[PDB]
């Protein structure tokens, strides 16, 4: 049954099941729920209780039918003539019953909701979230909207029976209705306000109910299209007509027809409430990637923000997929916990016959041009299954990595054209003695990214600042108290008065907090940024090379030589990508004492390594014809990571051994 | 941030722009007058204060310290593994809900995982109306965590388990396995804390972090510093106020512990723990070597020879044995002279391993076994009884952890060779006394009596069997009889032909009639059963009618060497019968002269038999790899070939660099 | 020479043996047959014996997935050599590094390092 209610969805209640999903993984999703959940579990609706007050005024059972003003009319006659306490009696002797939870609630709650308003006073959803272990905050009375004690609200428009069971808390006679207005001020703007910032679902309630139409009419009124339609779930015995569905979806909804998703018996209700109630919304929080076009499409969704950035690790590529697969340092892409289409694997597949990719639409190609490029960049190659003869190679395209002075002063003295060149000219006056100069420019650049742009480089730009204040810092500690000493001299490279405004703005500065202040979308879109604020970024890396030490040491100690490929390829491949990563993309953290220790001890590793595999070639060899070739070697890039990041003393520790 | 707290137990000031409240209060703390100012309430305010900073070990500010101590000292059952105190707790009823707490913790660290997330869901319903923000917080993460545990745990089991086990084993029913998917269905963490009031919000904020899917990245990252090399040559002790980088990873890791521990939180068993742990103790360890090694160069040999930059104690032990594994001990092991590292507070560790013994009995001994408990048991118990070398223990904990080693400990994780390996382990430091003799001698007869059956056969994953604890008890008492097994072979009959063997490999324990009526059983006809013989069945000398089956084979060798020489054809050799009877008259086994005469065939014949006209440009150097301690060095004693000898291993080493020739030529040559 | 079944083969010098996952069949004195044998070794410079006893290392053999036992002198004449990828290159590759090694029993499955 629910695979034939999946693929009889129309275009139209797939796209609102997108929507819905989407919303609630954003965190802002809010249900409208009705009276017909609540009567699932058996509860006295309210046509029971407007009978007994009719047998009670006039002596005749009910009779015939009752119209809509009736049900308001009956329970007001009866307050006016015979008085207030019996309408208590009645009200307490009815409602005063425990019944069950039912699975709807369950699935409600499921659905991870952000607040949730209800028309009923039955305390069935209470219930349910007291046992699914959520926490809200429940408004049933003008009082409760001052003093909440938490950010989200359960909130019962026309009351409960938490102060017992008189007839003033709630609203069940014409006279509550009509002065709503009046003595709700306060609940109803909240549930105004709630309605515009938030997406809502209607559940249980029925159309042409007076709730949903009242609210029809605040819509029309009280909104210039700058509102989104809400959704709505119908649940009746048969189809909607199409007259009314065109009538109401003209009107500011949504509808989802549960009937005509499946077939059941007319007094099936509980079979329909599911059919459509979670049974398809939580079953379908999974991708919908079943075409040629659409793989392209969510990769590029998620890749084209990174488009901003120079280099991405490799290993941080497991973050953006949400550990769909795993992407290694050598360049192969192995599948791991996803068990939907595989994406990536179609990915290739085009990528390696062209007829597929000529398949490709139009406005399409071009995506995949750009995909293809970002891949072929970063050095991602292929599934682990196909892998070819992998290649090693370094390229570090840094002007300050190369260490050549004249040509960034050259640059600093150049008029910029964009802000990507003062970036640039930030992270060069820093590597060439002005702190002074960059912290001004950062500043600069903070103000002038007030523009339409990604974020990227403000939030950068904040926290390169604070890392050259603390530099800035920590000099003067050691100038005038121990500079003092070094050159005999009271060095003052920085003003009292520099010194002072900069302490001043970073007074209040928590780099903790960066990141939450920024838009939801930013959090959304670049969540590897994240670990750039702490010590979170070199943690995968150390764990790792803390194990091959031990295993190659372990070896060495045994007297065992291997004929296949290093064990310490990894060691070399992940320090790399480090260097790139952040010398490519201006960090500040090139500096950093914590990344100076991290490459001295990558580095002792391999020649250590090296110098082991060097005397075997008499030991193997010379007991036999059959040895091996590969080796380690010093080149441009690793004379310079050792002069840069090495102090004499370790140099000597080195030669010794 | 408005002060520092030292993990030395000194506050120091920090970017404080206001009142000294925390120098104030330590002011009022010295003087009694200053309290006696103060109100009432007040007062007692401060005697609350007083308590909690006491409790948590805060002194006194940095400028008015002085010879600080401190001692760690963690209050939990769990810690301590006291699973029977743990037990009876678990079995009385409860009179708050932090009782229960506490004793879902308790349950989750006996295997019982269905009753810990029964138990935190009730705690859940209680504690919101209870208005105990806290324990809902922490049962909402520590139910979180169970549920992760059981979910990996059926993995693990329903994919390797059923191998390893021999048998599918169900802890968990479908059920409970439906009921709890069904009702962490797209549970997060993630916004656990951000949902919660902003009361609590705001008082608790430092609980987050147990929100988070990893935490110890900082902890980690700090380990940096123990690796630096410049500081034995220049050391400023810059870490704190002239503290070294050592003292405060330990007193980090020691917080790090209680913390999690005494506050019963369930993340103490994952894997990121547990590799924290491990990391830190290795490093800590391999500093305190470096540190001795340049010491001992800079300033004489004398000068901390065999100092100890390590003292061990009760709780790195208790922290090495329920964290390592066996791979990681034997690292630090190799990497370090752990034999040069002395412990301390012996007697502890001594109710430590009994209480695992008494432990290892109660779940094998009796029929009922918990599985995930076991595997939970098993690793922190062979850890424990492998790092039980380096202590001196007493006859009667000795006996107690002798016969949990040898009798319960199970086959399937401690086979026949790695039962001798641990027990042969424990008389390094201990030297073997009569009653241990005793119950391996009571093994011994077990497992012959195991034998009458014919299937049965002893499985070793490293080639040592029952010979070798007959070998070892023998080792310590030259003299000895097995009574019960001398009793047994005179009981034994030709058809029992399994016992004639197992028995024949224990010769040396039977007695002068059990040993007479055993080799009344088996006789030599033939050069290949004088070998068998030797190999299995302890042919001791070399009887003068056996050394006449050496010559007829060795002259009938060289009758077919010349018909070979004929033949200019060899298709191939297995193994060399001639080596061995080279190197017993080397040994001084074979009297006989003739042999003499059939020289030339073989080269290390020739070399062992006649050294001082062997033409030495034929030595292979590959030879002295198979040679052990006893062969070295007679060959280092005798005269002709000591120099050569020499010469060719200061030749292989000069060129190849290899270590197992630079230790033959410094152990036994030079 | 070149094969993808080599990149399994480690060389172990305290012992000089090759280390490799590998199944043979073997003839014994011409006479008798076995078929998925292969070897353990096992490396205790320091084991309780007497003056019959003087090597460091211990040999087991393994016939099909049952340890064997035999008391007749053991002659070897290896026919035929299986890895887990099958290919046969390494029936020709054992014969080479047999006869380049001097040691018996130069291919193992596995060393046991009991010091």
């Amino acid at each position: 049954k629910l695979k034939e209610v999946f693929l009889m969805l129309d275009n139209n209640v797939v796209e609102c099941i997108k929507e819905i999903t989407e919303s609630s993984r954003n965190g802002k999703l809010v249900f409208f729920v009705g009276a017909g959940v609540s009567t699932l579990s058996d509860y006295p609706q309210w046509w029971r209780l407007v009978d007994k007050y009719h047998e009670e005024l006039y002596g005749s059972p009910k009779k015939g039918n009752y119209s809509s003003d009736e049900y308001l009319r009956i329970p007001q006659i009866f307050y006016n003539v015979k008085g207030e306490m019996a309408f208590d009696g009645i009200l307490k002797d009815f409602f005063q019953v425990d019944k069950p939870t039912n699975p709807i609630h369950d699935k409600i709650l499921a659905m991870n909701p952000a607040h949730v308003i209800t028309t009923n006073y039955d305390n069935l959803i209470d219930t349910a979230c007291w046992k699914r272990g959520k926490y809200f905050s429940v408004i049933s009375a003008e009082e409760d909207v001052a003093n909440a004690t938490s950010s989200r609200y359960l909130l019962k428009v026309h009351g409960d029976f938490r102060k017992g069971f008189k007839g003033e808390n709630v609203v069940l006679k014409e006279d509550d209705y009509l002065n709503y207005d009046q003595n709700y001020p306060l609940i109803s703007n909240l549930m105004k306000t709630i309605i515009a910032t938030h997406t809502i679902v209607f559940i249980g309630y029925g159309l042409g109910d007076y709730n949903i139409n009242m609210l029809l009419n605040w819509v029309r009124k009280l909104q210039k299209d700058s509102f989104h339609k809400p959704f709505f779930i119908r649940t009746d015995p048969s189809p909607i007509e199409n007259e009314t569905l065109i009538y109401y979806e003209n009107k500011g909804l949504r509808i989802i027809d549960a009937a005509s998703l499946i077939d059941s018996n007319e007094y099936d209700y509980l079979e329909r409430y599911s059919a459509v109630m979670d049974l398809l919304i939580e079953s379908q929080e999974n991708k919908f990637i079943t075409k040629d076009d659409e793989v392209i499409d969510y990769i590029y969704g998620k890749i084209s923000p990174l488009f901003a950035l120079q280099y991405i690790r490799k290993i941080d590529l497991k973050h953006v997929f949400e550990y769909d697969y795993h992407f290694e340092v050598n360049g192969t892409v192995v599948r791991h916990k996803n068990k939907g289409f595989g994406y990536m694997e179609r990915f290739f597949e085009l990528k390696e016959s062209c007829d597929e990719r000529s398949k490709l639409s139009k406005k399409q190609y071009e995506r995949f041009n750009a995909l293809f490029n970002f891949f072929e960049k970063n050095g991602v190659i292929c599934m682990a299954k196909d892998a070819g003869t992998l290649n090693t190679s370094i390229e570090i395209n840094s002007l300050a990595y190369h260490g050549k002075y004249d040509v960034m002063k050259k640059f600093i003295e150049e008029q910029s054209v964009s802000i990507e060149d003062d970036y640039k000219k930030a992270f060069f006056l820093a590597c060439l003695g002005r702190w002074e100069e960059s912290y001004d420019l950062y500043s600069n650049i903070i103000l002038n990214s007030i523009d339409e742009s990604n974020g990227c480089v403000y939030y950068l730009s904040q926290i390169n600042r604070y890392r050259i204040y603390q530099s800035i810092t920590q000099a003067v500690t050691q100038f005038n108290g121990l500079g003092l000493l070094t050159f005999g001299r009271h060095y003052k490279p920085f003003t009292d008065e520099f010194l002072a405004r900069i302490e001043r703005e970073m007074t209040n500065f928590n780099i903790d907090d960066l990141f939450n202040g920024m838009p939801f979308e930013f959090q959304k879109k670049y969540k590897i940024l994240e670990f750039l604020s702490d010590n979170q970024f070199l943690y995968d890396d150390t764990v790792k090379l803390f194990e091959l030490t031990n295993k190659v040491r372990s070896e060495m100690s045994e007297g065992s030589y291997s004929f296949g490929m290093s064990s310490d390829i990894v060691v070399l491949l992940r320090l790399y990508d480090n260097l790139r990563f952040l010398y490519e993309n201006c960090l500040w953290s090139v500096s950093f004492h914590e990344f100076h220790q991290y490459i001295r001890n990558s580095m002792s590793l391999l020649i250590e390594k090296a110098e082991y595999e060097r005397t075997r070639d008499i030991d193997e060899l010379g007991f036999s014809f059959f040895g091996k070739k590969s080796g380690f070697f010093m080149e441009y890039y690793d004379f310079v990571n050792i002069s840069r990041h090495f102090k004499i003393d370790d140099i000597k520790n080195l030669e010794r051994s | 941030y408005d002060y520092h707290f030292e993990v030395n137990g000194t506050v120091v000031r920090h970017k404080n722009k206001g009142f000294g409240y925390m120098e104030r209060f330590f002011e009022l703390k010295e003087s009694c007058d200053e309290r006696s100012k103060l109100s009432k309430k007040q007062y007692e305010r401060f005697n609350a204060l007083f308590n909690f900073f006491e409790k948590n070990g805060v002194i006194c500010m940095a400028k008015d310290a002085g010879t600080l101590n401190t001692s760690i000292e963690i209050n939990s059952l769990a810690y301590h593994g006291k699973y029977d105190v743990m037990k009876k707790f678990i079995e009385e009823q409860s009179v708050s809900i932090e009782d229960d707490y506490k004793k879902a913790f308790f349950l989750a660290c006996l295997g019982r995982w269905e009753e810990s997330y029964d138990l935190y869901s009730n705690i859940i319903l209680n504690s919101i109306d209870e208005s105990n923000g806290c324990v809902y917080y922490l049962s909402q993460i520590n139910r979180y965590r169970i549920y992760q545990s059981i979910t990996q745990a059926v993995t693990q089991f329903n994919g390797l388990g059923l191998l390893t086990f021999g048998r599918h084993y169900k802890p968990f029913t479908d059920e409970f396995l439906a009921r709890i998917e069904r009702e962490m269905t797209n549970f997060n963490i993630d916004d656990l804390f951000n949902g919660m009031p902003f009361e609590f919000q705001k008082k608790y904020k430092i609980l987050e972090f147990l929100s988070d899917n990893q935490f110890l990245y900082d902890d980690t990252v700090k380990l940096f510093e123990l690796t630096n090399k410049v500081r034995s040559e220049m050391s400023e002790g810059s870490y704190s106020f002239g503290m070294s980088s050592d003292i405060v990873v330990l007193l980090r890791l020691y917080d790090n512990l209680r913390f999690l521990y005494e506050n019963c939180l369930w993340s103490v068993s994952f894997h990121e723990f547990h590799q924290y742990i491990r990391n830190s103790m290795s490093l800590l360890i391999e500093k305190a070597e470096y540190e001795r090694t340049r010491d001992i160069d800079e300033l004489g040999f004398s000068f901390f020879g065999k100092k100890s930059g390590f003292f061990m104690e009760y709780y790195d032990f208790v922290n090495i044995s329920r964290h390592f594994k066996i791979d990681d001990i034997k690292n630090l092991e190799r990497s370090c002279s752990i034999d040069k590292i002395r412990f301390g507070e012996q007697e502890k560790i001594e109710e430590y391993l009994v209480g695992i013994a008494e432990e290892i009995t109660k779940q094998f001994s009796a029929n009922g076994m918990n599985v995930v408990f076991y595997t939970q048991f098993i690793s922190e118990a062979k850890a424990a009884l492998y790092f039980a070398k380096y202590v001196k223990l007493s006859e009667e904990g000795l006996g107690k952890i002798v016969k949990a080693l040898l009798f319960y400990f199970p086959e399937r994780d401690l086979d026949i060779g790695k039962r001798y390996v641990w027990l042969e382990r424990l008389t390094k430091c201990n030297e073997l006394p009569k009653s241990i003799i005793s119950i391996i001698d009571d093994f011994l007869v077990l497992q012959a009596e195991k034998h009458i059956d014919q299937n049965y056969s002893e499985v070793s994953s490293n080639g040592l069997y029952s010979r070798d604890y007959g070998a070892l008890i023998k080792h310590f008492e030259k003299n000895f009889i097995s009574k019960r097994l001398s009793e047994i072979t005179l009981c034994l009959t030709q058809d029992k032909q399994k016992q004639i063997d197992f028995l024949f490999k224990l010769l040396p324990l039977l007695s002068t009639n059990a040993k007479s009526h055993l080799l009344s059983f088996k006789s030599v006809e033939n050069i290949n059963d004088l070998m068998n013989g030797i190999r299995i069945g302890l042919i001791d000398e070399f009887t003068p009618e056996h050394e006449e089956l050496i010559i007829e084979y060795l002259e009938t060798r060289k009758v077919n060497y010349i018909v070979e020489k004929e033949k200019g054809i060899q298709t191939f050799s297995s193994n060399d019968y001639m080596s061995t009877f080279g190197i017993w008259y080397f040994l001084e086994e074979i009297n006989n002269s003739k042999m003499e005469e059939f020289i030339g065939m073989d080269d290390q014949y020739d070399f062992f038999v006649d050294p001082e006209n062997f033409d030495y440009k034929k030595f292979i150097p590959s030879w002295l790899k198979n040679y052990n301690d006893k062969l070295l060095g007679k060959i280092a004693g005798n005269k002709h070939m000591k120099h050569h000898v020499i010469e060719v291993l200061k030749e292989r080493v000069k060129n190849s660099n290899d270590k197992r020739y630079l230790e033959i030529l410094m152990n036994y040559f030079i | 020479k070149d094969t993808g079944a080599t990149h399994d083969l480690v060389y172990h010098s305290k012992i000089n043996t090759f280390v490799w996952d590998v199944e043979f069949d073997i003839v014994l004195s011409d006479s008798k047959e076995l078929n998925k044998c292969y070897f353990v070794k096992c490396f205790n410079p320091y084991r309780i014996n007497g003056k019959c006893d003087f090597a460091v290392s211990s040999i087991d053999i393994f016939s099909e997935g049952k340890r064997l036992l035999i008391e007749n002198e053991f002659n070897f004449k290896i026919t035929k050599a299986v890895h887990v990828a099958t290919s046969k290159d390494v029936t020709e590759i054992v014969l080479h590094l047999s006869e380049r090694i001097s040691s018996p029993f130069p291919i193992v499955k596995e060393v046991v390092y009991l010091d």
